[PDB]
């Protein structure tokens, strides 16, 4: 039901030039980490429907062409760990883009693992950098932290001054 | 493009005069967004009440649901806009229509203590004995809100 | 070869601003990933990463929070995208299809 | 009838965070440059969202030309940030 | 050095307007192009040497653009948190399109030195022109320009091999 | 100077170095005097990254190769920094200003001394190189042996 419309032969002749190649098979690899299940010290609630994010994530990247993996309730420890895995993974070399999403709980800077600690996603970023990853260089490589960032909500404001 | 999201990007803009003239070219009067929102919908959430009158006579479904289930009437009663909530029911709206999770124009009027809206919405055969998720009904919201003009209004002809 | 700045090349998308949540769903999910599925399997077509993120922006800056009975009613919420891509970046689905 | 707190905004960086930028006593910062540069030359037909990205692109490929010095042959790379809901073109002029 | 802005032939407007944010309105807004160069308070950071020639050239590019742009030089990070929220409130960005606002001076990680010596955060810079203290502005495109820096370090970079 | 220009595409595949597709652009009257913001030229481009063969072939289309850029720099002077002997000596044996100077003094002496750049810095001797020229920091290619702890290139000018 979630289709995908597909691009014209007029716009790939018209566009390739000027945009990233991005017409290998695999697309690139896409990682679909997300936390959901929350234990250690007790605070961070229970993300509700983080299946259905986890699920319509997954479908999606992989009907754009993404040979995606996928992760599961993870520690803060445990990401950055197979995070860095995901990043070195030789296929890279091969493909011409790279997707990674995480979904989890979070704060400015970092999201939560199921273990209560936290990552800072600079230090995410950093793995998939020029120097830490050579196999993804001049490759687009996109990010998603559908985490949270804050603990307050927006009530909002009305139009016209 | 399509008459569909030019109708409804019109209808919660405002633009009163654009939505007939679409209307006139055969645009899906039933459209909806990422949401499920239709122009009727966008119209009656936002109060223009002039292109939920224009929308009702092009056979715009009157008793249609969004993702989340709510009717038009929900939003109309929800946002307080008695006109729209009157006219809507003129036209057959389910007064005691329940969203995904229960929820009825009845509650969503109270919750927001609006008047008029309740009184209108019972003369139109308002359970106000139905219990959304939280097993309270139009009533116990009159309390807790610290609204007392309101409960004055339900407990008459139960 | 020549040299390369340390980072470059990427594109993230959040889901809310700084200090600002995210608003979930039991049923649907949350509006960033809901927004983000729709324009991009209805614009990965003739619309490139950044530009779509845009709308995905758009979308989520419209939406308004529909839960009543409590105070995220009617709440709002902001996405938005930070980018160091140097060229357009089109997703380029299905093509060549055979 | 409301919208969020914050939002329709775009702020471009001159460089990344933890580096710095590049200023030279004659040519004056690699971002100005490049920024002046782009948006002179294509406001006409590029949004301010992709313009950015232009300038990006020159930024990358620069190199720092100080020699005798550590900042030579030195890197940097630019960024924006974006909360902008459609194209924004600068429309330059439009002729009367 | 000489700026030259290309115009667009207006075919290019018919065929773009119908889908971005408005922007045809005489000025085309207001562009603030702060930048402090004399710093004085604890003379730790060096001197904005060049940084008059990004001034001008900022200037002189707001300004063919169409941005109706005011100027402020060495101030204190009070100074322009101060004359900031001014700029914000100038009752003109009520019939303006949008708004541009240069920032140039020395910094860090989310803020930005005064001669002054001290700080001022970027999120309180955006704050003033967001939804809620500029009402003014609300739905017009207000573009940022921060010159400044994120940090100590210099990028050396990396060898790109195949 | 109008859309997708003819010595543009040039400065692109000579930077990007590819052969085949700069001795093309030569052949279809390609200005070989292009610049970019930065003000280098296709010799440029091609002298610093190191690809001799399109330096060849450009030099070959009466490329000026005593050109500078905005910084002052020549395409020795590329050269020479990033370490391309051969360029070097091709771009000598077409008459380069082995004394030239940069914006701000700077030799190729200098910058392939700098860099303790052994072969490069004989054959720039060889064309008549000012050993005794001062850069900015009043120092020569000598003081520039000792400070960089590289003997092999001490006394080895008098």
């Amino acid at each position: 039901c979630l289709q995908v419309k597909p691009c014209t032969p007029e716009f790939y002749q018209t566009h390739f030039q000027l945009a990233y190649r991005l017409q290998s098979r695999p697309r690139g690899l896409a990682l679909v980490l997300s936390n959901v299940h929350f234990t250690g010290e007790k605070e961070l609630e229970f993300r509700s429907g983080g299946d259905v994010d986890h699920s319509t994530l997954v479908t999606l990247f992989k009907l754009l062409g993404y040979d995606v993996h996928v992760l599961c309730d993870q520690t803060a420890q445990e990401m950055q760990e197979k995070l860095q895995n995901f990043a070195q993974l030789p296929a890279h070399r091969v493909t011409d883009s790279c997707i990674v999403a995480l979904l989890s709980h979070g704060v400015e800077g970092a999201i939560y693992g199921v273990d209560g600690k936290l990552l800072q996603l600079q230090e995410v970023f950093q793995l998939f950098d020029n120097a830490n990853c050579p196999s993804l260089q001049n490759k687009p490589k996109m990010f998603f932290i559908q985490a949270c960032r804050g603990d307050e909500t927006d009530r909002g404001v009305d139009q016209q001054d | 493009s399509d008459l569909g999201k030019k109708l409804l990007e019109a209808a919660r803009a405002g633009q009163d005069d654009e939505v007939r003239i679409l209307m006139a070219n055969g645009a899906d009067v039933n459209a909806t967004d990422w949401l499920g929102h239709t122009p009727l919908h966008l119209a009656a959430k936002t109060g223009h009440l002039e292109i939920v009158e224009v929308l009702l006579k092009y056979g715009a479904d009157v008793n249609a649901w969004d993702n989340y289930g709510a009717t038009p009437l929900h939003l109309a009663a929800d946002n307080g806009h008695l006109e729209i909530v009157e006219v809507l029911l003129k036209h057959g709206a389910d007064v005691n229509a329940k969203d995904y999770e229960g929820f009825t124009p009845l509650h969503l009027a109270a919750y927001d203590g609006h008047l008029e809206i309740v009184e209108v919405l019972l003369k139109y055969g308002a359970d106000v004995n139905a219990q959304d998720k939280f097993g309270k009904t139009a009533f116990d919201i009159s309390i807790d809100n610290g609204n007392e003009d309101l409960a004055e209004i339900l407990q008459k002809l139960n | 070869k020549m040299r390369l700045p340390t980072r470059s090349d990427m594109i993230c998308g959040y889901a809310c601003l700084k200090g600002t949540a995210a608003m979930r769903n039991t049923k649907r999910g949350s509006w960033y990933i809901e927004a983000l599925a729709q324009v991009f399997s209805e614009r990965a077509c003739d619309m490139h990463v950044a530009d779509m993120l845009v709308k995905v922006n758009a979308l989520i800056k419209d939406r308004e929070g529909y839960a009543p009975g409590t105070e995220f009613h009617r709440c709002k919420e902001m996405s938005e995208y930070c980018s160091t891509l140097c060229r357009h970046l089109y997703l380029f689905p299905g093509h060549p299809p055979t």
